[PDB]
C-alpha cells in the first residue's frame, strides 16, 4: 500500500557469509510482497513473493524471506554469499489493489575471500602502441579502496572484482591512465591508501 | 514471447516525439509503463486496465500513453528532454499480481547531436612483471572519447564471447567532469593464466557496441558520421 523501504543503495557481504537484505513496508493491512533481482544490462527476475500463504517463503537458489507483520518486514536471506550473487535487488509491494510499487533497490557487492593477498601495481603497454600505457593496481584484499584522482589529467576507475573460473580465483583491480609526460605508475595511486607491502616492479 | 517492447535501444535529440511500444499475447486487462533510474528503482509512469481506461502513476509529467488494443500499450514522450534518459519497462499483470516484464528499452536523449562520437578502443598487453610474479596475465581494454554514455563492452577469445575472468567498470567516467556534454571513458580487464597468454595462437578481442546516429540523421561535419557501430581492439598471445 503506502510504501516500501530499502536502505543502503550499495551493501557488502563477505564471500561465504550469510546474505541479509532488509525490506520494510508501511501498510496498515498486510500487503503482498515481492523480491526481484536484476543483473547488469538484464531485466527483472522474480526471486520469491509473499501472497498471504506461508509466512516463510522460499525461492530459487536458497533464497528465502520471512513475512513478519509486527515488525512490518520481509527481509531476503540466503545461507552463503557466492560471487554470482552480485546484482541489484528490489523489494516491492502491492498497492491500491491495482499495481506493484518498487523499492529503491540495493546493489549487493560480494567481497572475495582472499587468504593470500599480493598487492601490486603493474604497467601495461598498448598492443599496437604509439607509446601508450596504463597502470593496473591488483591483488589487494577488500580492506583497500581506491580513491579518485586529484589530478584532472589522471583517470582512475573504481575497484572491480573478477572471478577467473578457470582457476577458481577472484581478484580486485583498478586502472589508472594519463596522457601526461610526467605520469608514472609509481605515483598513479598516491591519493589512495595502498597496502604497505604493495609490489612495484622495475 | 508474451511481452515484447520496441525499440530495444534508442538515441534521440531534445524536442523530438518518441514512441515506445509494448505488445502482449495473453490479453491481460492490466498493462503498465515504468522507468528505472539508478538509485530510484522502478517508478510507475502510467497504467491501463482496458482500452477505455488510463491512470497516472507517480511520474507522468512529460509522457502520454495510448491503449490502442487489448494487446498494446504505447508510451509517448511528446517532446523529449535529457532527464527522460532512462531504462523503460512495460509490464502486464493478471488479476493476482502476476507480473510479466518486457526486456526493456534503453533511451538516451541528447541535446546536441553534433557531440555524438564513437569510442576509440585500445587493448593493453599484460605486464612481464605480473606474469613472473603471479603466473597470471591481465589484459586491459580502454574505450575513450565516446558520447553519449550508451555502449556495451564484451570480450571475445578465439571468436567466442567470454564472461569468466572479466570485470568491466559499472559506469563510464567523464573525461571532462566540468562539462555538461563531456565525453566518456570505460575500462575492462580480462585475466587468464600466463600459459594461455603465452600461446601465440590465442586471439583476444575487446568489442564495444556503440549506439549513435542512424542512417536517417543529417550530418554536416567533416569527421566520420557517428552512427551506431562496433569498435574493437585486439591482441594475440606471445611467448616474447
Amino acid at each position: 500500500a503506502q510504501s516500501v523501504t530499502q536502505l543502503g543503495s550499495h551493501v557488502s557481504v563477505s564471500e561465504g557469509a550469510l546474505v541479509l537484505l532488509r525490506c520494510n513496508y508501511s501498510s496498515s493491512v498486510p500487503p503482498y510482497l515481492f523480491w526481484y533481482v536484476q543483473y547488469p544490462n538484464q531485466g527483472l527476475q522474480l526471486l520469491l513473493k509473499y501472497t498471504s500463504a506461508a509466512t516463510l517463503v522460499k525461492g530459487i537458489n536458497g533464497f528465502e524471506a520471512e513475512f513478519k507483520k509486527s515488525e512490518t518486514s520481509f527481509h531476503l536471506t540466503k545461507p552463503s554469499a557466492h560471487m554470482s550473487d552480485a546484482a541489484e535487488y528490489f523489494c516491492a509491494v502491492s498497492e491500491q489493489d491495482d499495481k506493484i510499487i518498487f523499492g529503491k533497490g540495493t546493489r549487493l557487492h560480494i567481497l572475495p575471500n582472499i587468504q593470500n593477498p599480493d598487492p601490486a601495481v603493474y604497467q601495461l603497454r598498448d598492443s599496437k602502441s604509439s607509446d601508450k600505457s596504463v597502470c593496473l593496481f591488483t591483488d589487494f584484499d577488500s580492506q583497500t579502496n581506491v580513491s579518485q584522482s586529484k589530478d584532472s589529467d589522471v583517470y582512475i576507475t573504481d575497484k572491480c572484482v573478477l572471478d577467473m573460473r578457470s582457476m577458481d580465483f577472484k581478484s580486485n583491480s583498478a586502472v589508472a591512465w594519463s596522457n601526461k609526460s610526467d605520469f608514472a605508475c609509481a605515483n598513479a595511486f598516491n591519493n589512495s591508501i595502498i597496502p604497505e607491502d604493495t609490489f612495484f616492479p622495475s | 514471447a508474451d511481452v515484447t517492447q520496441t525499440p530495444r535501444n534508442r538515441i534521440t535529440k531534445t524536442g523530438k516525439r518518441i514512441m515506445l511500444e509494448c505488445s502482449q499475447t495473453k490479453g491481460h486487462d492490466r498493462m503498465y509503463w515504468y522507468r528505472q533510474d539508478p538509485g530510484l528503482g522502478l517508478r510507475l509512469i502510467y497504467y491501463s486496465f482496458d482500452v477505455k481506461d488510463i491512470n497516472k502513476g507517480e511520474i507522468s509529467d512529460g509522457y502520454s500513453v495510448s491503449r490502442q488494443a487489448q494487446a498494446k500499450f504505447s508510451l509517448s514522450l511528446e517532446s523529449a528532454i535529457p532527464n527522460q534518459t532512462a531504462l523503460y519497462f512495460c509490464a502486464t499483470s493478471d488479476e493476482s499480481y502476476g507480473y510479466t516484464f518486457g526486456s526493456g528499452t534503453r533511451l538516451t536523449v541528447v541535446e546536441d547531436l553534433n557531440k555524438v562520437s564513437p569510442p576509440e578502443v585500445a587493448v593493453f598487453e599484460p605486464s612481464e612483471a605480473e606474469i613472473s610474479h603471479t603466473q597470471k596475465a591481465t589484459l586491459v581494454c580502454l574505450a575513450t572519447g565516446f558520447y553519449p554514455d550508451h555502449v556495451e563492452l564484451s570480450w571475445w577469445v578465439n571468436g567466442k564471447e567470454v564472461h569468466s575472468g572479466v570485470c568491466t567498470d559499472p559506469q563510464p567516467l567523464k573525461e571532462q567532469p566540468a562539462l555538461n556534454d563531456s565525453r566518456y571513458s570505460l575500462s575492462s580487464r580480462l585475466r587468464v593464466s600466463a600459459t594461455f597468454w603465452q600461446n601465440p595462437r590465442n586471439h583476444f578481442r575487446c568489442q564495444v557496441q556503440f549506439y549513435g546516429l542512424s542512417e536517417n540523421d543529417e550530418w554536416t561535419q567533416d569527421r566520420a558520421k557517428p552512427v551506431t557501430q562496433i569498435v574493437s581492439a585486439e591482441a594475440w598471445g606471445r611467448a616474447d
